[PDB]
């Protein structure tokens, strides 16, 4: 994995080298050569995992992450490049090395063969978004998101620090690979009890969990847009990670321990995307909707059947995918109007069509329609919570007609109806705009033709 | 007949000769505690390093 963690570190002296005008270009350029050669970690086998080091491994779980994740840089470099167009030189170069930097952990995050190595990177991940947020966003709010989403994640993480090292105690390693052949069962006991929380809920929180969401239309909302993306499309994704690594420890507690939260993000599915029916913020819309996504994920996880995992990794990598363009697509409006109320700027489709077909197909993407991948992981998820118990279907149903509810009340209110008369700053769509819609929904509508990349170690 | 000493003859240290054994034991000591075992071999590497965590070396 060392083949790419150098070339991500050799961008900071492309970044810092670079000439006042190259700094964009540059490293556009090269950390798409990275994402051309994160295609190498598809060389996986149906019996071993890919297991580079004594320190880095990648089974066909953390593979699709790897690749979302090397894609997402460059796309983040296009869109957080208008914004920050005025910035100071040095700012902009320390912009560019916080999202260098945050791609360098997270690189290293998923391909962790030892488990306090996935904790020190996996809260590592902090400290560049955090600065992020609080830097680079845009109104007074982005202090206070900061704030809680600094302090709902050590609040978790901490004692999963002490979970950790407690397993290194009396396991002798926290090696995965290891673990998949030291796995003891967990008993019923109240010390296995809150084991299974100082596991389970950092990941729970970075999910994130209905009840514990809290961060998260703060978050989200208050960073930049390349902020918002690696937000949506892989830190979220770093919970569900972790807990498919570490649900293989929590047997066979986890299937009691399970029921509290499976009832949570079952319940907090129909409710946040009922609060998506209500939204007059675009940008807290589609964070609603990440939380509604990653509900699913979570009961995927929890119930640990195969197909689950299956639907699950597909759900992880189409979300990241349509929240990153649903994000890109709000700060496509946002860069005109300079609001993120949604009922302010109405009837864009008569004014950018291009725009709105972009809109149409990030929407039916977020209402998974089949074939795609979005589809795939929803029905695979949806199959497996009914195996679990035949009545979760009334959930899953109500679930997919609220989100094909909000989905086109999105898409309507922005784009449908008599335009605002008010508003006349409305510019043509920039081929920077339309180029990173595309690099966003292209590799989505790839996907289906193949998919059996995105479904996990598992397939 | 009788000779006073000179100044420095009565601190002098004396030799004696006498026939009661010598004190083997004067302090009554009890057996001492047998001492922790010294340290001995060649001094070889740490097998894989630290073994810290996940430190190689
Ligand atoms: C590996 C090789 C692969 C080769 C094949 C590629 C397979 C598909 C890839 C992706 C295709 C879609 C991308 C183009 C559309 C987006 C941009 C756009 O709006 O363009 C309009 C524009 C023409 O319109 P315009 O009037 O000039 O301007 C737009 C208007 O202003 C306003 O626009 P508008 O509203 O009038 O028009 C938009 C219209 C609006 O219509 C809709 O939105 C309706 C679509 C949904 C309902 C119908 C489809 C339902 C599903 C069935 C089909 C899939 C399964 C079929 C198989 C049988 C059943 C199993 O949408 C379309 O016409 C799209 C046609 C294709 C639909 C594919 C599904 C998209 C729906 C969302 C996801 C669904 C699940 C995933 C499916 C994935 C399948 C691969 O198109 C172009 O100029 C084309 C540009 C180049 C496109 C290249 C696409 C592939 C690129 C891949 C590169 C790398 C691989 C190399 C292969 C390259 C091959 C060329
Ligand atoms: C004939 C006589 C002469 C013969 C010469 C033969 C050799 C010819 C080449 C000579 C040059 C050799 C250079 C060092 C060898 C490579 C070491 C290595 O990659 O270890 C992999 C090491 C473990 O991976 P592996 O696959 O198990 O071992 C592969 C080798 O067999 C590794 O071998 P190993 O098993 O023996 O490794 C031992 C152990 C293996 O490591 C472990 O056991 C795991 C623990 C590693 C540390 C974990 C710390 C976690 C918390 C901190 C997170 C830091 C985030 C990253 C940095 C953020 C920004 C500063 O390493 C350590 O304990 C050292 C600590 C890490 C330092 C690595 C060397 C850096 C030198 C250059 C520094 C330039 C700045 C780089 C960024 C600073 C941080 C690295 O991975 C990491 O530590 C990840 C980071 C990558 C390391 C740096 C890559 C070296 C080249 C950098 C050039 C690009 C600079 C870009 C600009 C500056 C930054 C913005
Ligand atoms: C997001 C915010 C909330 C985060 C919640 C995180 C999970 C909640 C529960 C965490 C419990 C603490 C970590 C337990 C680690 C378990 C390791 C272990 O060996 O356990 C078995 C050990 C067993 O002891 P032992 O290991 O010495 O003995 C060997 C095992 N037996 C007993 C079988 C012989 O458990 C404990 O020692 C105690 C575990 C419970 C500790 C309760 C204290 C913490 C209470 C909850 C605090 C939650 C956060 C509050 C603050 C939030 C922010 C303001
Ligand atoms: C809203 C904010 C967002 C959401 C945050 C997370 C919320 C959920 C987190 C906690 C989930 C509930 C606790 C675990 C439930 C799983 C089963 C269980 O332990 O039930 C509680 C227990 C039931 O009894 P039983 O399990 O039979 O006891 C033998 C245990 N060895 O019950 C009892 O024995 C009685 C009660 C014991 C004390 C319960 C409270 C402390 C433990 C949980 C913390």
């Amino acid at each position: 994995m060392l083949k790419y963690i150098i070339p991500t570190m050799m961008l900071m002296p492309l970044t810092w080298l670079s000439k006042n005008s190259m700094i964009w270009i540059n490293t556009t350029l090269h950390s798409l050569l990275i994402s051309l050669t994160s295609l190498l970690l598809l060389n996986q086998f149906g019996d071993n995992s890919l297991n580079f080091s004594l320190t880095f491994f990648s089974d066909s779980l953390s593979t699709p992450l790897l690749i979302l994740t090397m894609w997402l840089l460059p796309l983040m470099l296009m869109a957080s490049q208008h914004h920050l167009s005025k910035e100071n030189l040095a700012r902009k170069k320390l912009f560019i090395s916080m999202l260098i930097l945050l791609q360098l952990f997270l690189i290293m995050t998923f391909t962790a063969t030892e488990l306090i190595f996935f904790y020190i990177m996996f809260e590592a991940t902090l400290v560049p978004t955090l600065i992020i947020i609080t830097r680079w966003g845009n109104q007074t709010e982005r202090l206070n998101a900061g704030l809680y989403f600094l302090f709902y994640t050590l609040a978790g993480s901490l004692p999963l620090l002490v979970a950790l090292i407690y397993i290194q105690n009396t396991m002798g390693s926290l090696n995965f690979l290891i673990l998949q052949y030291w796995v003891q069962p967990m008993p019923n006991s109240w010390s296995n009890t809150f084991m299974w929380l100082a596991c389970m809920m950092a990941f729970m929180v970075k999910m994130p969990l209905y009840g514990l969401h809290l961060w998260l239309p703060k978050a989200h909302v208050e960073a930049p847009i390349a902020g918002s993306m690696v937000l949506a499309a892989i830190l979220l994704k770093l919970g569900g990670y972790g807990m498919m690594r570490i649900t293989l420890l929590l047997n066979p507690i986890t299937d009691f321990m399970a029921y509290p939260f499976i009832m949570l993000s079952l319940w907090g599915m129909i409710m946040t995307s009922s609060i998506c029916l209500r939204q007059t913020d675009l940008k807290s819309l589609i964070a609603y909707s990440s939380v509604s996504h990653m509900a699913l994920v979570i009961v995927a996880i929890l119930i640990q059947t195969p197909w689950s995992y299956m639907g699950a990794t597909a759900l992880m990598i189409a979300h990241g995918l349509t929240s990153s363009m649903l994000f890109c697509l709000a700060n496509s409006n946002y860069e005109r109007v300079h609001s993120r109320t949604m009922i302010l700027a109405r009837g864009l489709q008569t004014l950018l069509p291009l725009m709105a077909a972009w809109w149409l197909l990030a929407s039916l993407t977020n209402l998974a329609l089949p074939p795609s991948i979005n589809l795939i992981g929803e029905l695979f998820v949806v199959m497996s919570t009914f195996s679990w118990s035949n009545i979760t279907i009334i959930l899953m149903g109500l679930n997919m007609v609220i989100t094909a509810l909000y989905s086109l009340y999105m898409l309507i209110t922005t784009q449908r109806g008599k335009h605002t008369h008010h508003i006349n700053n409305i510019l043509p769509s920039f081929t920077r705009e339309n180029a990173l819609m595309s690099l966003h929904m292209l590799p989505l509508l790839l996907l289906s033709l193949n998919p059996k990349i995105i479904l996990g170690p598992l397939y | 007949g009788w000779v006073r000493p000179d100044l420095g003859e009565l601190s002098k240290v004396t030799k004696v000769k006498t026939d009661r054994p010598l004190p083997e034991n004067p302090y009554h000591s009890r057996a001492r505690p047998e001492p922790n075992p010294e340290v001995e071999g060649d001094l070889k590497p740490a097998r894989h390093g630290s073994r810290l965590f996940f430190w190689t070396m």
